[PDB]
């Protein structure tokens, strides 16, 4: 049924956001409301639409200036906080750009400040010729037309290409709105503005993977072994110009349907490219995904050679971890998709029971997926807040929590270990080897002498 | 010998040195016991700053958002403030203080924070009759200043709010101390110094318990120790000792103007002389002697530093970046140990003030080489100068400059805020005698490792 | 899990782990106030060890030689000892204790030390009727044992000499504490723990002031603080707490046998469990409760270590070398934080003892992987194993192993004696809760720097 937590007695609208799955229910009657307004003052985990555009998607690219039009805080705040390596020395993580908006630009406008900043950025790094410009709260409010500025810069500097995103933090309710705005602008403006050489009979885009700790590079080893050309990765270890070529692919493979389903859906509508949803986390899931790709292309034997080798290499280790992790209780408090990519994969492949899940910004679609794959007796929370997290801990007593570092550091005080469900501990976590890496971190987190030591009060005789 | 100040020559920023004002206001507020700041603006202005604190401290701190969404941006966001205060009060029964911190959004739209405060005060008085919550308006538009300025503004506003409510009472006998934006280890050191000198003092804010234990009983102790009572007692102090011109002196000044508590601003106590001068001012205002234990700690520092200065530090060129009080103080420390701080970077628009700082002349009368001080600096300014041929032996700064040092193959000591890429630095003092020693030894040890990795006379680390 | 002990398979040594017995006897003696050891043998046996102490501590310590020359090497050295005693007493009016430490040369030639002491006692009683000088015979042939055994022998002989002279008297109510061969920072920590527990104790030897100040009055304070009177009072203690089986427990045993002072040997307090058990034993013997402050320091240590263990330490392979108490204790600490101490090297001929150490079974019952313990090891044994393909993530040992780690490109944390190639380590605790924390953070920071220098996922040091 829907649950009114004690901590929510004074915000009882939260009951419609929390489902405890019980036997024999028709889950269609219990779908959390999601993707609705935040309650002020709650200590919701949510962030802003600018985050979803710049930090999560656009900022992943290896060769692109990330020009944040606004005061310096939005830039500072999105720098040294992600783990998406590249194969060019991590340009994406080393730098962030701001227009350093001041009071006089609020009064008189920021367009010339932006334009000047843009030219400076291209002058300071003459080998970089690609840029994304983002709005932030105040530059939205004052009406700066960043698309027009970008047009003018491109006219004046014909060797550059600039994309713009309107994503002030008050737009939408969460980071989700930033994903949408970016995805639709990109397809509308920049797809089919260039072409690349095709070098294989089998071509795909991989859509919705952001190369966390090298996930994308690990999966690329699969595609290379299968002889599949990836026209574009959206956006892990990607380039701006690869993303202009997305119309060329034969197939779109989607992992993050939440952040990047929009572009897959428009590529199908406009170009006829089919959308194939897979789970690129999970051992058995990865095998299913590979078999689907290879069935689409007609390379099923190659897929079976790859899968056999990967199971030979990794399955014994996986199984060793399952033997030790069987029955442990897990909570997942992350953005949304990882709830439905992990709940049954950790259960199948590791014997782990997911007892509570919270999604910061998932939509009703994400809840449909997670509830379909998740267990009875589990709590499913939309837009969870910190007091809820404590109450849920008391209810379900997890052995391990997969969540962000700050929450990890909170629940440590309760003697509950964490794995970073966002940026990983020791990743990558995608693919066959990756799920072994996930299992290893879960094992070390829980099989940890410190946890036992912490419980001992030395004053007791 | 020239100390030259110059501004950044670009309009844009690449690699900002500091965060915006509201982030600093949040840092002020999290040092208060039974305080949850409420950041009036979009959600990122809260959550990204809670992450930044977790990076520096490896701890959670509670800060809430008003969750400004599209409708408030068209019609105003007062109702989000008002709801957020109530939702806090209702769910956190022990909450006492809520700094209401504005952002770029809510400064631009002109929400009337004081008006919302009056509404909330009425509501709270009716709903919770035997409770007092102090709502402090904190105006921190992000399009001026920095997190340094925001920190100072929040401290001042909270102090104004709580002292307005309580007034002057009976003399406390104590000092007020505003150390500025320092680490838990710096607070621990200061408490020791006042204890050894038999001086009663409140340190504002007292952040020692930010380094909280993992305890057998699972209790959470990750809180500021500064209470409402402590703040209100500031009115009754003997004097205020302000250690940071840009990080709390203006609160000392407010207390002097309002309550006739005399404020004494001293150089921030980085290095030996600045520490000496702090302790002498404490002795002057309290009439208490400097204890033999401090002479000894000083002497132990000096002994350690003397094993390093002319052997390893002399003629080595240093760049320093960070908060202004820290950059100026560290430059003075460096000279005491024969380092040459040739490039000082200070990261915000307060150059009109910095050009008047008495420490600039102090640096001019002690330097044996030219110093460039770039104000309104970003960290690209450091990288660019190295790319153009500036030869540095050492960088001192916070962790968001790490790739500059890594790529240039220059040893770097982590100082200031945030220092997330090394372990435990929050617990190590930087100020005082022990801090000077610990800084110097960090510098040497970073040089020593660099000599080994680079095979640069690594054999020499035997009989120094 | 198999913990295998093996000896070095070579007769010779390449790169010795320890010095010889006399060096350790000198270390024991320099911790006594008003003591100047007199090393009976050739001049190098003194001067090289004074240098060694200067390398570790960056201080001078007074030790004298008998200056054995060719005449005395052929015809006997008793007159060199006797003259040296008298020259010392004549020139150092405040001298009270002279351990007379034998060397290989004077052991081979059979000089009768006890007879020379009778001669000197008569001479000194006649020449200085108002003084008492304690002469302790310390038999330290260098062709047995190591500086570890020589330290233990010297402590025992000095305690026998002084307590023979004074005997048993009024109960003192204090503990005797033999921490072994530890740093000044370890002594500082222990003193704090006894103070917080309200337990009176003498720490033998009290080396805190080896880290001496550079003072305005130019005084020299670089001395041991353990006095004759302190040593004599050991016969009157409530109990002895011995922390180090190989570094003073035999003195605790002698005081038990001679004076019925019960000796409690505990595991050397490296890591959390060993510190817990030490504090439990202190509480048991004294009847004093462990205070909340120590539960808090423990908790702070655990909090810090929990930020590192599964993220950076799990499954990392470590080699440890140093004194046996330190090696065994650090291996236990490493397992608490998920490190894997797969190679332990202990550097002398005492393997029949080490095979019976109860910690070996403790390590067998807590290891998730095989451990090899090489006894009679030299540091070539480490280098040769790495050359043969042993893959290590970390080395923990003293500075004379530095080139092994530098050349193999393995991060190394400096522990034990001597640690000359980093600054300030003598001031940092390694035992206790604070010390476990400090060790763990040194390990992490060494790994972090190594990730940067080697570009090994250096981007990961952001949100741990
Ligand atoms: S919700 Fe998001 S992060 Fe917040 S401002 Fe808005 S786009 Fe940006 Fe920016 S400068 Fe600082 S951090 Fe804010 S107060 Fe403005
Ligand atoms: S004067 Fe010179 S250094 Fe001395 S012994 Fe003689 S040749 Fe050698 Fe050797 S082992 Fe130790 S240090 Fe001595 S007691 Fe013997
Ligand atoms: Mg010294
Ligand atoms: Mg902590
Ligand atoms: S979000
Ligand atoms: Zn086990």
């Amino acid at each position: 049924p829907m649950v009114l937590l004690e901590c929510d007695k004074d915000i009882p609208e939260r009951q419609k956001h929390i489902y405890l799955k019980a036997p024999n229910e028709d889950t269609r009657e219990f779908l959390p409301i999601a993707n609705a307004a935040t309650i002020p003052g709650t200590l919701s985990e949510r962030g802003c639409a600018f985050c979803g555009a710049k930090l999560v998607i656009g900022g992943v690219l290896k060769d692109t200036i990330q020009m944040i039009h606004g005061p310096l805080g939005c830039a500072y705040d999105t720098w040294h906080t992600k783990r998406y390596p590249t194969d060019n020395g991590h340009f994406n993580m080393k730098y962030v750009w701001s227009t350093d908006m001041k009071e006089s630009h609020v009064v008189f406008g920021g367009e010339k400040r932006l334009e000047k900043s843009m030219h400076e950025a291209f002058d300071e790094m003459p080998d970089i010729k690609r840029m994304i410009v983002y709005t932030t709260c105040p530059t939205a409010l004052i009406g700066d037309d960043i698309k027009a500025v970008a047009k003018k810069v491109m006219k004046d500097r014909p060797d550059v290409d600039v994309f713009t995103v309107e994503c002030p933090g008050f737009s939408g309710v969460s980071q989700s709105k930033g994903h949408h705005v970016l995805n639709i602008g990109w397809i509308n403006e920049k797809v089919e503005t260039m072409e690349k050489e095709i070098t294989s009979e089998y071509t795909m885009n991989f859509i919705g993977d952001f190369n966390i700790q090298g996930d994308t590079q690990l999966l690329q080893t699969y595609w290379d072994r299968l002889g599949i050309q990836v026209v574009a990765h959206f956006t892990g270890n990607g380039t701006y110009d690869d993303l202009r070529c997305m119309h060329q692919a034969q197939l779109n493979v989607v992992n993050c349907a939440r952040s990047s389903g929009y572009i897959a859906n428009e590529l199908k509508k406009r170009y006829g490219i089919p959308r194939l949803d897979i789970d690129s986390w999970g051992f058995n899931y990865m095998a299913e995904g590979i078999r689907k790709i290879c069935a689409f292309f007609g390379i099923e034997e190659k897929g079976e050679e790859l899968i056999a080798e990967e199971y030979a290499k990794w399955k014994p280790k996986l199984d060793w971890y399952k033997e030790r992790l069987q029955g442990k209780k897990m909570a997942i408090w992350t953005g949304g998709p990882r709830l439905w990519h992990w709940t049954k994969s950790v259960e199948d492949d590791l014997g782990v029971q997911v007892v509570a899940m919270s999604s910061k910004f998932g939509h009703e679609e994400d809840f449909e997926k997670v509830i379909a794959r998740g267990k009875e007796g589990t709590y499913y929370i939309d837009d969870g807040n910190e007091l809820e997290f404590f109450e849920i801990i008391d209810l379900v007593k997890p052995d391990v929590i997969f969540t962000g570092p700050r929450v990890g550091e909170l629940v440590k005080k309760l003697h509950i270990p964490y794995v970073n469900g966002h940026g990983y501990h020791n990743g990558p976590y995608m693919g066959f080897e990756g799920f072994v890496n996930l299992a290893r971190d879960m094992y070390n987190a829980v099989h940890n002498p410190l946890r036992h030591l912490a419980a001992v009060d030395i004053r007791d005789k | 010998a020239e100390v030259k100040l110059s501004p950044r020559d670009r309009e844009g920023i690449i690699n900002p040195m500091y965060d915006c004002q509201p982030a600093g206001a949040q840092y002020a507020g999290i040092g208060i016991k039974d305080c949850i700041p409420l950041v009036h603006g979009g959600q990122g202005c809260t959550m990204f700053v809670r992450l930044l604190f977790a990076q520096h401290f490896k701890e959670n701190f509670d800060v809430a958002s008003t969750s400004l969404h599209e409708e408030s941006a068209v019609f105003g966001g007062a109702k989000r403030v008002e709801e957020g205060v109530l939702v806090l009060a209702r769910r956190y029964p022990n909450l006492r203080v809520i700094p209401i911190i504005t952002t770029c959004s809510t400064e631009v739209i002109g929400d009337d924070i004081e008006g919302s405060i009056r509404v909330c005060n009425r509501a709270l008085e009716a709903e919770f009759p035997d409770r007092k919550i102090y709502l402090a308006p904190v105006h921190t538009p992000s399009f001026k200043g920095s997190h340094v300025t925001g920190y100072a503004e929040c401290v001042k506003s909270v102090f104004k709010t709580i002292t307005d409510a309580h007034g002057k009472g009976q003399p406390s006998g104590k000092l007020n101390v505003f150390p500025g934006w320092v680490n838990p280890g710096d607070v621990v050191l200061l408490k020791r110094y006042f204890k050894e000198m038999d001086v009663e003092a409140n340190i504002y804010m007292d952040t020692e318990d930010f380094d909280s234990p993992m305890l057998p009983n699972k209790s959470i102790e990750t809180h500021g120790r500064t209470t409402v009572e402590d703040i209100a007692d500031s009115a009754n102090a003997l004097a205020t000792l302000s250690l940071a011109r840009y990080e709390g002196n203006t609160t000392g000044e407010l207390l002097q103007k309002t309550f006739a508590v005399p404020n004494a601003l001293v150089n921030t106590p980085y290095g030996i002389k600045n520490t000496d001068d702090m302790l002498r001012k404490i002795a002057e205002v309290t009439g208490k002697e400097i204890p033999e234990s401090l002479v000894r700690e000083r002497g132990i520092a000096l002994d350690a530093l003397a094993d390093l200065a002319h052997m390893f530090f002399a003629n080595k060129k240093v760049a320093i970046f960070g908060h202004p009080d820290l950059v100026l103080g560290l430059a003075q420390f460096c000279m005491e140990v024969e380092l040459e701080p040739v490039l000082l970077l200070i990261g915000d628009d307060q150059g009109n003030k910095y050009k008047k700082d008495p420490r600039i002349e102090e640096l001019k009368n002690t330097a044996h080489f030219d110093i460039e001080i770039v104000h309104n600096a970003d960290l690209w300014e450091l990288e660019k100068r190295i790319n153009a041929g500036l030869q540095l032996d050492l960088i001192m700064g916070h962790s968001k400059g790490r790739y500059v040092a890594i790529e240039a193959n220059i040893p770097m000591v982590r100082v200031g805020f945030p220092t997330f890429d090394r372990a435990g630095l929050y617990r190590k003092p930087s100020i005082g005698y022990q801090g000077a020693m610990e800084l110097g030894e960090m510098i040497a040890n970073a040089m020593f490792a660099h000599m080994e990795y680079t095979r640069n006379k690594e054999w020499i680390l035997n009989t120094w």
